[PDB]
């Protein structure tokens, strides 16, 4: 939780505090670069997703995905950009550790191993849990009104303005990162309850608490990204080289 | 709703191969009566038997049991492990 | 020719004969042409 | 080992049992498996490549050859938008005349200045 | 957008049309080729669905003559002339809706039986919940394209505020250009080719039940939905799990 | 179901299903015949507008 | 047809950008029938019948037009060719 | 069908068959909480509706058209149409 | 491949089955398909007399191939059985106490 | 009476009060809660037809604001045109005779507590499709209709082909 929530964002904020300012002159040359490399991560390693036998695994590739998208925001050199991938670095932070609490949080405490192909039907005998996988996975998808799709909409729209053509392509990350959490979402959900996987306890109270602070800190950010423009409205503008 | 019980198989299936043909007789027919020996059908008579009893239950059956219930009442304590109607 | 003879026979008896199957195929028809035909004379 | 990607994964293994791949769906469901959900016996060896022959695999149809099916599915692709081009030759004429609209073509109402009546305007 | 609007009430009336024939049979089968006669034994549900059918096949008195039959109109009167090629295009299409929508009321409502005997004593219909909703999709299926036919069709209709480009306007054109047969053509032939579908159900009924070899497979290409659920499933997302695997 | 062999049995359905049907079916046939009747030119494509 | 209106009149009963030309006069009294009634078809057939009336009239100067617009068509494939 | 089911899991949506046996109390409290929120949203969204044309008037429409000319004088900016 | 045995008669008796059943979901009318069964049925009765195993390994592959050509699309498939759309609604989950993981709570 | 915040609101109520309150009301009062207010949902929208085939001005809300950046303002904002009653007289009786149609068609299925839920959770980003004043609404309503499309044909989780 505090690698995938905290240190991944720790570069996100270290590409706008240490090279947007001073490397000005030194970025316009070289943003095709990296536009080039977060691409071809979003083509790339949501791809490798839909083969993984384990999954904690997906979880991860999916927080790549995501932090691929955000530094393609950062590095338009534009305003709606910087703004985008800071609401994804905020929203990311909330729907991914709740995630890790429903892979090797949960399940693993239970089951203590984290293979796929021994999870079926897990709505029979966790209904409440099963709801908890479907909204923090339609969460992560970028569904609108949880404020990853405020980020990744503002984040695709600002690489679209400094390259349409990497933005057009890029724009198929929302079916990319479709495919595989849902494939996830509806394998663990649907069928009957499996052979291998003696009933155990419904999801308690300590990991619904966390739970729902993790949603509802999403769903605020969804239905109202200006909480935090209060803050943010100097640094949209302090990183703008556009002359 | 409706459900069966033994008797409305044991009717169903009496009446079902009263109607066929290629029986021997009308009379000798019981629960017991092997198919192949007792009612005189041939190899290939009893699958078309077995054709209609499957029809007549709405049920499918696969050919690893098709062969399995030579007798009548085999038949009927086969159609009475389903739940289907 | 026809090993299970009587079997096909509710096929085709009293219920599910050539008359019956269409028997109620026009369940107003009858109805409204008598209507109808009150409407076009009442209309004048 | 019948797929060309399950061939090309034969010097990876080098413990591994390699048995034949068969898709999940295609067994009978009439025999009574451990998994009636999945087809899947309890510790049935599972293939080199696994999730591609699972029950959550794709649909995998078993009707036509697939390059058949290709064939079939260009063909009609091409008989409706080839016989509907060719159509366009055989086409009748208009009886009508299009309509016709005043004040220089409506020009100042749909936008328009002296100057720049030629994008705007249509019929005078 | 008045297509849009009437055939909801199409729809929604032959979806719980289906769902009542389905729902009142002891196994709860689908297929038609096992539904057989069920006139004398569901009439209600009968009197739905061909509510249903005929104004689905846009017959004259019905919503579906208003919200069918000028769009096959609009074809022949727009002012490109390639358009005369979706008049065809598009006729083909109603001609077609006939031969389904008597398919689907001869082969569970006219023909033999051709379940097993229980589903034919066990016949019978649902309480209210069931039967009063399609009465008022009925009713609605009927009245509405007379009732709503001033606001969205209409002649000066300032209702919608869609600006039409004026040089590219033709319902003008297409409610007076057209002449007696072109008109006529569909409500004829859709009517006519009704009447032959059944009566060649029921009389000769071996012109559809042949077992040519060509004409079969052609049937199992168009059974298996023009076969591209093939064709996407195959060569794209096969392919495309097969190149994530590499 | 008491003849598996012989000849079905008359249905039985109760009041309200049979006059929901008449009615229905009524309205069906006399709407048709009112519209035939009100539009039969202009639905059948009578009085041309094109000039002589 | 009816006369033609003024520039500033099609502005204030708001016709629509395609219903004006030489017949929209007839309109301007229809739509607001209309709108008196709820746009029901049986109510205010009387104008909808003029404005038709209107139309069919400018309908046939356009096939008119379209007929003698075909004829300079032949007569130029005629005198091209000798 | 009504099958055994196990009574010990605890869902939010009510479980197989959800038939309480103070169905008509609670119901009582779930018509009064739906009939105070519909009546308090309803009254509240009252004064942020407005009608669509009508609310402002000609004049004004007609001497912001004349100030944008005025603006786009300035600026020796040609018509969109003008080549 | 093999004259009149048991390994021969399970052989036909799957095959006439699905001879049958790959005519019962081809056609409707009842009348045709009672007809079209007793000739399918006159075509077994009329060559079931080969006295040697090669032409009826001839016959009997020939037949397995016709009976290949005219596969259907969708079988009918009874709606409780698995090819249908009754199959696993709701099957009534399995009778289990909970098993519990920590000692702590719960 | 708004009649927009009650043919937005209500089908909201219609969702949200069969889950919280799921439990503790049971399904045979959900039957009838479920369908009455869309009942209602219905009848206020044919009256506003009404209404707006008097004069054509529609009535818009405008509520709080959803982001504004430079050159940009996305609010929530919800405006019934023509093409907007059209549909929504559609949707609205359709939606209203399936919830009745559904009170006996599933009278055996067990879980038709979460079964009302969603249907008139599909009837509600339906409402919200529709009416919405900006493309974003109309991406809102969009995009949690695909989801009720999942939640909905699946809802036999233990069959593998609706899955
Ligand atoms: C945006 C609006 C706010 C976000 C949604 C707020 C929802 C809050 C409350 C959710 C409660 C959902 C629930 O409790 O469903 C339980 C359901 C139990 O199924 P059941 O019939 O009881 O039988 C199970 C067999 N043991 O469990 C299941 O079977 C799984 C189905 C879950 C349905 C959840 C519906 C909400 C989904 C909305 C998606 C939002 C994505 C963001
Ligand atoms: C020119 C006009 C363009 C307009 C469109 C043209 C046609 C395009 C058609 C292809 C696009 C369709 C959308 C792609 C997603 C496909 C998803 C899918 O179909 O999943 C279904 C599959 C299970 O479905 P199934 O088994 O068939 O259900 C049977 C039920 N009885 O579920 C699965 O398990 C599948 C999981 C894998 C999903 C597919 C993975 C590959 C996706 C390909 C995307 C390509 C991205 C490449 C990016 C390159 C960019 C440079
Ligand atoms: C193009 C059609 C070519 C093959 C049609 C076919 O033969 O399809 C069958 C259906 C007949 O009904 P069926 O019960 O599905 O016959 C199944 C029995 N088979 C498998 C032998 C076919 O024909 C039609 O209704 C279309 C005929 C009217 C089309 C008018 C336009
Ligand atoms: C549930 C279905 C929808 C319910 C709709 C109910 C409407 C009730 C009346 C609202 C009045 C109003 O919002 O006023 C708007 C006020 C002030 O904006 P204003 O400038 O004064 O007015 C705007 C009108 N303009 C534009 C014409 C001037 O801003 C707010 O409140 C924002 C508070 C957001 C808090 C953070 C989100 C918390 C959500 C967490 C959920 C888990």
């Amino acid at each position: 939780m505090i690698l995938a929530g905290l240190i991944l964002k720790l570069a996100l904020y270290a590409i706008l505090r240490l090279l947007l300012p001073l490397l000005c002159e030194a970025q316009i040359l070289y943003t095709p670069m990296i536009y080039i490399i977060s691409l071809l991560t979003i083509i790339l390693t949501s791809l490798a997703t839909l083969r993984q036998i384990d999954l904690k695994v997906i979880i991860a590739y999916s927080s790549i995905s995501h932090m691929g998208i955000a530094i393609l925001g950062v590095c338009s050199n534009t305003s709606l950009g910087i703004y985008g991938s800071i609401v994804l670095g905020v929203a990311h932070g909330f729907v991914s550790p709740a995630l890790f609490l429903i892979v090797g949080g949960i399940l693993y405490d239970r089951y203590h191993i984290r293979i796929v192909n021994y999870y079926k039907g897990l709505t029979t005998y966790m209904p409440q849990l099963a709801t908890y996988i479907i909204i923090l996975s339609f969460a992560n998808i970028g569904t609108p009104l949880t404020g990853n799709f405020t980020g990744e909409f503002l984040s695709l729209q600002g690489g679209f303005i400094r390259n349409p053509i990497i933005g057009g392509i890029s724009c198929i990350s929302v079916l990319l990162a479709a495919i595989y959490q849902l494939k996830l979402t509806n394998k663990l959900t649907g069928g009957i309850s499996s052979i291998y996987m003696h009933r155990t306890n419904d999801v308690t109270i300590r990991e619904k608490f966390i739970m729902n602070i993790l949603i509802i800190s999403t769903l605020i950010i969804g239905i109202c990204p200006q909480i935090m423009y209060n803050l943010l409205y100097w640094t949209v503008n302090n990183y703008i080289y556009i002359i | 709703a409706h459900v069966l019980t033994k008797d409305m198989i044991q009717e169903r299936i009496v009446a079902l191969l009263e109607s066929f043909d290629k029986v021997n007789d009308a009379k000798n027919i019981t629960a017991t009566a092997n198919l192949t020996s007792d009612l005189g059908l041939d190899s290939l008579d009893v699958v078309e038997v077995v054709m209609a009893i499957e029809e007549e239950f709405g049920l499918e059956i696969p050919d690893h049991d098709a062969d399995e219930i030579k007798t009548v009442q085999q038949a009927i304590d086969y159609v009475s492990a389903q739940p289907a109607a | 020719k026809d090993p299970w003879a009587r079997r096909e026979a509710w096929r085709y008896q009293t219920n599910f004969t050539r008359a019956n199957r269409f028997k109620g195929a026009a369940p107003g028809f009858g109805i409204a042409v008598v209507a109808f035909g009150a409407y076009l004379a009442a209309e004048k | 080992i019948r797929a060309s990607f399950d061939k090309a994964e034969e010097p990876m293994l080098g413990d591994y049992p390699d048995i034949d791949p068969f898709p999940a769906q295609l067994k009978n469901p009439y025999k009574k498996y451990d998994d009636q959900q999945d087809r899947r016996n309890l510790e049935e060896p599972l293939s080199v490549n696994d999730d591609l022959y699972d029950m959550w695999s794709p649909d995998r149809f078993t009707h036509f050859k697939n390059q058949d099916a290709l064939k079939y599915f260009i063909g009609f692709l091409t008989i409706f938008f080839g016989a509907s081009y060719v159509a366009t030759y055989f086409v009748p004429e208009k009886a009508a005349i299009p309509r016709e609209f005043p004040y220089e073509g409506l020009w100042k109402e749909s936008g328009g200045t002296e100057k720049s009546k030629a994008f705007f305007g249509q019929r005078s | 957008l008045f297509h849009l609007l009437g055939h909801a009430f199409f729809k929604a009336l032959l979806f719980m049309s289906a769902g009542s024939i389905i729902h009142s049979i002891l196994n709860e089968s689908q297929d038609i080729r096992t539904y057989g006669g069920l006139l004398s034994y569901l009439p209600y549900t009968y009197i739905c669905i061909t509510i249903a059918s005929l104004s689905l096949m846009a017959m004259p008195g019905l919503t579906g003559y208003y919200t069918k039959d000028i769009i096959i109109e609009s074809t022949y009167g727009s002012y490109s002339i390639s358009n005369y090629v979706v008049y065809w295009i598009a006729y083909l299409s109603a001609v077609l809706t006939c031969v389904y929508s008597m398919k689907i009321l001869y082969l569970t409502f006219y023909s033999n039986p051709n379940n097993n005997t229980i589903t034919y004593y066990n016949a019978h219909e649902s309480n209210i919940y069931i039967t009063l909703p399609m009465f008022i999709l009925a009713i609605f299926a009927m009245f509405a394209g007379w009732i709503l036919k001033d606001i969205y069709l209409g002649v000066g209709t300032d209702f919608v505020g869609t600006h039409i480009l004026p040089n590219n306007f033709s319902y003008f054109d297409t409610e007076f250009s057209i002449t007696q047969f072109y008109k006529l053509l569909p409500l004829i032939s859709a009517i006519l080719v009704s009447i032959l579908i059944v009566v060649l159900n029921e009389f000769f009924a071996i012109v559809f039940n042949l077992n040519n070899k060509y004409i079969n497979t052609v049937y199992s290409i168009f059974n298996q939905k023009l076969v591209s659920d093939q064709i996407l499933n195959h060569f794209i997302i096969f392919k495309g799990l097969v190149t994530s695997g590499n | 179901n008491y003849k598996w062999n012989g000849p079905l049995p008359r249905p039985h359905v109760s009041a309200g299903h049979r006059i929901a049907t008449k009615f229905l079916g009524a309205t069906m046939f006399f709407w048709m015949f009112l519209r035939i009747k009100e539009e039969y030119p202009a639905m059948l494509g009578l009085h041309n507008f094109y000039p002589p | 047809f009816p006369p033609l209106l003024s520039q500033e009149d099609m502005k204030k009963h708001k016709i629509l950008l395609a219903y004006r030309d030489r017949c929209a006069a007839l309109l301007v009294p229809l739509n607001e029938c209309r709108k008196k009634n709820y746009y029901m078809p049986w109510a205010c057939g009387h104008e909808r019948h003029e404005y038709e009336m209107c139309e069919v009239a400018d309908f046939q100067r356009r096939v008119k037009a379209m007929d003698k617009l075909k004829a300079e068509k032949i007569e130029q494939a005629k005198a091209a060719a000798a | 069908g009504r099958y055994p089911f196990p009574k010990d899991v605890i869902s939010m949506t009510g479980g197989w068959w959800a038939n309480p046996s103070n169905w008509k109390l609670n119901g009582l409290f779930a018509t009064g909480i739906a009939v105070g929120l519909a009546l308090w949203v309803s009254t509240a969204t009252l004064p942020y509706t407005r009608r669509r044309e009508g609310i402002t008037s000609e004049s004004d429409i007609s001497k912001w058209n004349a100030a944008a000319g005025v603006w786009r004088e300035r600026h020796g900016k040609i018509s969109t149409g003008e080549a | 491949p093999v004259p009149f045995s048991a390994a021969n008669k399970k052989l036909v008796t799957s095959m006439y089955r699905q001879s049958l059943k790959l005519a019962r979901n081809w056609i409707s009318n009842r009348q045709l398909f009672r007809q079209k069964a007793v000739e399918i049925r006159h075509k077994f009765d009329q060559n079931a007399q080969i006295s040697n195993p090669r032409l009826l390994a001839r016959t009997l592959d020939e037949t397995r191939a016709h009976l290949y050509e005219f596969r259907h699309p969708d079988p009918i498939v009874p709606p409780s059985f698995p090819g249908g759309t009754k199959y696993e609604r709701n099957v009534p989950p399995r009778m289990e106490k909970i098993m519990q993981h920590n000692l702590y709570e719960p | 009476y708004n009649a927009i915040s009650l043919i937005i609101i209500l089908p909201c109520i219609s969702w949200l009060f069969p889950l919280f309150f799921g439990r503790q009301l049971g399904y045979v009062f959900v039957t009838r809660m479920t369908s009455t207010l869309i009942i209602i949902t219905t009848l206020i929208t044919y009256y506003y037809f009404y209404q707006l085939l008097g004069n054509n001005n529609p009535i818009n809300l405008e509520l709080f604001n959803y982001l504004n950046i430079d050159y940009l303002d996305i609010n929530y904002n919800f405006e019934i045109d023509a093409l907007t009653i059209t549909m929504l007289l559609a949707i609205t009786t359709i939606s209203s005779m399936v919830h009745i149609y559904s009170i006996g068609y599933m009278e055996t299925d067990p879980h038709q507590v979460r079964f009302f839920s969603l249907l008139s959770m599909f009837t509600f980003w339906m409402i919200i499709l529709v009416t919405g004043s900006n493309y974003f609404v109309l991406f809102v309503g969009w995009e949690f209709i695909g989801v009720t499309s999942y939640l909905l044909i699946s809802f036999w989780v233990t069959r593998l082909q609706a899955m």
